């Protein structure tokens, strides 16, 4: 069968592995009750990881716990070795429920831009009851939200009848990019993910360097490499849901000063970030097919990829 | 997960016991106990002079019915489950037995089990350089004389590498140095042993590392210089920054508070040359991450997706032609992690309705089949819970005995014996072979169902021995196209080395294809009458799972076998690379080039120095070999024979470079130390994909992979992700792209004047 090889490239925490899950849901073998059961542990770990990061945030940012009884719950959670968490029970459940209700921890959640905290924090912490229940089965939306850092090079083939796409998921962190050269042979298209929400964030690799500045430089660089002179480039401006919310209180002009668009505007901010990636590229060769995506929204990816499928095929035969 | 070896209060305090062999006349009562660290089993006899057994040299502990008994001496009844036998030795053949019948009853069991856990503990075998030194010290403190003193002549013997300097070191600490004098345990502390080592063993090699980076204002080192060192020089560059975060200031402080002796440097967050020496040989600066030595491999893939520790004519102790056959070799093989033993069975005598085991028409002693079966059900899952294969080479010309042969299998193995297929894996085409996880605590039988040696003429397959064969049903191999057309994962075929070699050179990719769904067993040729071994790496490279060897011959073949099967919890099952498992994929094992979707590595190995490598003053040289694909193999490198000593030799020789490792995930580094002449000191087998970067002590091992104590080497490694010769620019641009796009935007901004 006709087999074409796509690459999922991105900075790191952009949504490459999440895009892969939507492919497994849309064109793949989806997620059964047993598959889902394979994530419970990971959803329990993400909640601990997140509440531990916010517990460090309280000291680092010197924020007082509104309530005294939360100082104890904070010491109970901070001691847990996430790598061994296989269950989610009392006292831990009532301790994380109580920490999340502490105006002090809420004041710290609001300042998440000031430290590293995953995007699926609020999604999970606001649904603890459903997650704590001893009859808990992760929903498909629950699987699409989990955080599991990707390291190395993983090939996922998908049969779209008409064609078979061999999608390659990789690690985004700087150290992971030294490996990338080992999946550059015979590439048809490179689909690049950028986080629209990371315009006011810093790298986990380096906390004085701006995330969107990183993805911007990585994109402008990678499209001028010789392995890709005959390979199409689809740019997915992902996390459009997180930009809609954040843009309301985190002004783009404060991180990118050449933005002369209005504030508290999701679209003007959106179309400015697209220009930076595609425009005035001294190496303005390839046409770049862009798409605004929310990778945890199955119906969005279904529609977007149907279009990227057509584009890739055409620009080949 | 893994645990440090805790020594129960009973083994600490001690319990009374009677030590005996087959010659002992009088009742010799002794108090057995284990030091708090679980290094030595020690008992003080009649003379009051002590005897020590290294707990890391222990191979098995038996009790109840599996324990040794005598006769002559005698002690009435038999239910005396207070018999305990300790089996130790430096390889499966040279086993030594110690018997200790308990005085109180409910104790021998507790001991037998506790000693066993301590003896097979992973952290104990993979301990810090500091711990092996603290172990040496413990031996000097236990092996006291009849007057509870430490004989000076024991310190001269332990370091007979230089007796003249030893005298100067002891004298420098205000300790006795004369060969007639003794030292009181009270004035021979760990403090004064570490001081003793530091004045005897000058370390210009460590001086050169403190100067490296940095502090030329040299007496000490700063918290930052140490954090930057652990994070930059000692960190694995292949590891993800999120998965393996670097040390913080708060964590670098704990290290000074844990190792710095000078209570004044600790105050000013600084570390001394003595405090850095402690860290280099601490438990955070091991050559390997715990994840490598742990049972962390996925154990749910089909049985065909794994390399399996295997044995050839297990029953042999020496050569093939003539020699003795044993029941004990099975126990030793299985306890060592072996998951595939061979029972070359012959037919029983008329009056004596009992079939025996031996080779063939060779005047080689024979053992009863029934005695081999029991020895297997006994040891099969003591050191591993993963499945065991019984390779049957049947020569039974009898319907009765072959039936009585099946009867023993059901009788002795019971519920463990897999007699029928699993509900989930029916013996139909297209179905895959079960998980090792799916067959935990199971005995699978490999026999016929209805210079190759005695493997070229087996008898017919009767219904009794045919009704036990299910997932490992051997069949006449035709081609790969046939086994493929047929599509049966439960159908496996053996290949005598030379036969396996032809399929290796002619159809290597078709051989890998086959090994993704069916099992293949390789066994040495009938010519190797000295139970010689072939290099298993040849057949692993084509995905061969059951690559049997002669466990009685510790040549480089078995040393490599024990080396690689120490990993994955000694489970006896290693998961094959992804591109040697997936139907989707295929590559040429003879590829002289990198392979798309596989991350190649570069390895630089520099031999820096060695410590206490021999009891006699002699020159030392170290070999650094790499086993894996034919392109990834190098059995070449060798340092020059040391200065002239064996105490603290330093080597100044460029690093041994392995610039391109196509399949690093299948490569194993080998570091072997030798004396001028070829006398083997010790070695170590390290997986290339796990071996860490920077200065790390390599705690040496014997041919059997048992941990030596004093011998060690300080090596410097750089295990990195491979970057072609020219793509070094594009690599750096992908890693820190902002710097790259910062210059091209700067230059452009500087040219705006001239449009
Ligand atoms: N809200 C939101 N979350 C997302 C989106 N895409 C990814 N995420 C989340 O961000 C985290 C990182 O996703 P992942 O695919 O692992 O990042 P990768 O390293 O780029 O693979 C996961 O928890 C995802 O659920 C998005 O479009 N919207
Ligand atoms: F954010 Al990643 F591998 F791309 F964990
Ligand atoms: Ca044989
Ligand atoms: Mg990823
Ligand atoms: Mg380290």
């Amino acid at each position: 069968r006709r087999e074409l090889k796509l690459l999922l490239l991105g900075t790191g925490e952009s949504g490459k592995s999440t895009f892969i899950k939507q492919m497994r849901i849309i064109h793949g073998s989806g997620y059964s009750d047993e598959d889902k059961r394979g994530f419970t542990k990971l959803v329990y770990q993400n909640i601990f990881t997140a509440m531990q990061a916010m517990i460090r945030a309280m000291d680092t940012l010197k924020i007082p716990y509104k309530y005294e009884h939360n100082k104890a719950h904070a010491q109970l959670v901070r001691e847990v070795d996430v790598e061994k968490v296989s269950a989610f029970e009392n006292p831990y459940v009532d301790a994380i429920k109580s920490l999340w209700n502490d105006p002090g921890i809420q004041e710290c959640y609001d300042r998440r831009r000031e430290y590293q905290l995953s995007d699926s924090t609020k999604y999970y912490l606001n649904d603890l009851d459903r997650v704590a229940d001893p009859s808990y089965l992760p929903t498909q939306q629950d699987v699409l939200r989990v955080r599991v850092p990707t390291t190395g090079i993983i090939e996922y083939p998908f049969d779209l009848q008409s064609v078979i796409f061999r999608m390659v998921d990789v690690g985004g962190q700087r150290s992971e990019r030294r490996k990338w050269i080992h999946c550059f042979e015979n590439v048809t298209s490179i689909m690049f993910l950028v986080a629209l929400s990371e315009y006011d964030q810093v790298l986990v690799e380096s906390d004085n360097e701006n995330r969107m500045e990183e993805s911007k430089a990585l994109f402008r660089t990678i499209i001028t490499y010789p392995w890709f002179q005959n390979s199409s480039v689809i740019l997915f401006l992902n996390k459009k849901d997180l930009l809609e919310e954040k843009i309301m209180y985190s002004h783009l002009v404060d991180y990118f000063p050449e933005y002369d668009g209005p504030q508290r505007d999701a679209q003007a901010a959106r179309e400015f970030i697209l220009k930076m990636f595609v425009d005035l590229n001294p190496d303005s060769d390839k046409i770049i097919y862009s798409h605004f995506t929310c990778a945890t929204d199955t119906e969005n990816i279904r529609f977007v990829f149907a279009a990227v499928k057509d584009t890739i095929l055409q620009l080949n035969l | 997960q893994l645990e440090p070896p805790t020594v129960v209060e009973t083994l600490r305090r001690g319990s009374k016991f009677i030590k005996w062999d087959e010659e002992t006349s009088s009742r010799n009562l002794v108090t057995l106990r284990v030091d708090p660290n679980g290094f030595f089993l020690y008992w003080t006899g009649p003379n009051m002079e002590v005897d020590t057994l290294d707990i890391s040299s222990i191979r098995d502990t038996r009790t109840g019915r599996y324990a040794r008994l005598p006769k002559d001496p005698k002690i009435d009844a038999r239910l005396e489950e207070k018999l305990m036998t300790v089996v130790s030795g430096p390889d499966p053949v040279n086993t030594v037995f110690l018997n200790f019948m308990a005085v109180q009853d409910d104790t021998a069991k507790v001991w037998s089990e506790e000693l066993f856990k301590l003896a097979m503990n992973i952290l104990a075998q993979n301990a810090s350089r500091n711990t092996f030194l603290r172990k040496a010290y413990t031996k000097l403190k236990l092996q006291v004389n009849q007057d509870g003193r430490i004989p000076v002549k024991n310190i001269l013997k332990m370091f007979s590498a230089d007796k003249k300097r030893v005298e100067t070191a002891l004298e420098s600490c205000g300790l006795k140095f004369n060969r007639s004098e003794s030292i009181r345990p009270d004035e021979f502390s760990l403090e004064i042993f570490e001081r003793f080592l530091n004045k005897l063993c000058l370390r210009p090699d460590i001086d050169k590392i403190l100067l490296e980076i940095g502090a030329k204002g040299k007496p000490y080192l700063t918290l930052e210089q140490l954090m930057d060192f652990i994070n930059q020089k000692q960190r694995d560059p292949r590891l993800n920054e999120v998965l393996y975060p670097p040390l913080r200031p708060s964590q670098a402080r704990l290290l000074i508070e844990k190792y710095e002796p000078n209570q004044q440097f600790l105050e000013r967050d600084q570390m001394s040359m003595e405090g850095f020496s402690r860290y280099l040989g601490g438990e955070e600066n091991g050559i390997l991450p715990l994840e490598a030595l742990d049972l962390s491999t996925d154990m749910t893939q089909p049985l065909s997706a794994y390399f399996i520790n295997s044995s050839h004519n297990t029953y042999l102790t020496a050569g093939q032609l003539a020699g003795t056959s044993s029941v004990e070799m099975y126990r030793q093989a299985l306890l060592w992690g072996c998951r595939c033993v061979e029972l070359d069975v012959w037919k029983g005598r008329p009056p004596e309705e009992e079939p025996f085991i031996t080779h063939g028409f060779t005047m080689t002693t024979e053992v009863p089949l029934r005695d081999v079966l029991e020895a297997i059900a006994e040891t099969a899952f003591k050191t591993s819970p993963y499945p065991v294969i019984l390779s049957f080479e049947n020569h039974v010309d009898s319907a009765k005995q072959q039936a009585k042969m099946a009867e023993y299998c059901r009788s002795i193995f019971g519920d463990a014996l897999l007699i029928e297929p699993l509900d989930k894996y029916p013996l139909a085409p297209g179905v895959p072979l079960p998980s090792p996880q799916d067959l935990m605590g199971r005995i699978l039988v490999k026999n016929k169902k209805r210079d190759e040696g005695t493997a070229s003429s087996e008898v017919n397959a009767t219904e009794e021995m045919s009704t036990l064969v299910n997932y490992i049903e051997p069949v006449k191999f035709k081609s790969f196209e046939a086994a493929r057309k047929r599509n049966k994962c439960f159908e496996m075929s053996s290949f005598v080395e030379t036969k396996a070699m032809e399929q290796l050179t002619k159809s290597p990719m078709e051989f890998v294809e086959y090994n993704k769904q069916q099992l293949s067993r390789i066994y040495p040729k009938g010519t190797r009458v000295d139970s010689s071994n072939y290099m298993p790496q040849l057949f692993w490279n084509v995905g061969c799972q059951l690559v049997a060897l002669n466990f009685q011959t510790l040549d480089v073949a078995m040393q490599l076998n024990a080396g690689v099967f120490e990993y994955n919890g000694r489970s006896g099952y290693l998961l094959k690379p992804e591109f040697m498992r997936r139907p989707d994929k295929s590559f040429d094992p003879f590829t002289e080039v990198i392979v798309d979707g596989i991350v190649a590595n570069a390895l630089r190995v520099k031999v820096i120095s060695g410590q206490f490598l021999s009891d006699r003053k002699v020159g030392i040289y170290v070999e650094v070999d790499m086993f894996g694909l034919p392109v990834d193999t190098r059995r070449k490198y060798r340092t020059r024979t040391s200065q002239g000593n064996s105490f603290n030799p330093v080597w100044d020789e460029e690093p041994f470079d392995f610039p391109k490792v196509v399949l690093p995930t299948l490569a194993s580094l080998r570091i072997a130390a030798f004396e001028e002449g070829g006398k083997f000191v010790g070695h170590r087998i390290l997986p290339v994909s796990a071996i860490r970067s920077g200065y790390h002590y390599v705690c040496l091992r014997n041919e059997a992979n048992q941990p030596l104590c004093l011998p060690a080497l300080l090596i410097y490694t750089e295990a990195s992700d491979y970057i072609p010769d020219d793509h070094q620019d594009y690599a750096e641009a992908l890693i820190n792209p902002i710097k790259h796009v910062s210059l091209m935007d700067q230059r452009a901004r500087q040219l705006a004047a001239l449009i």
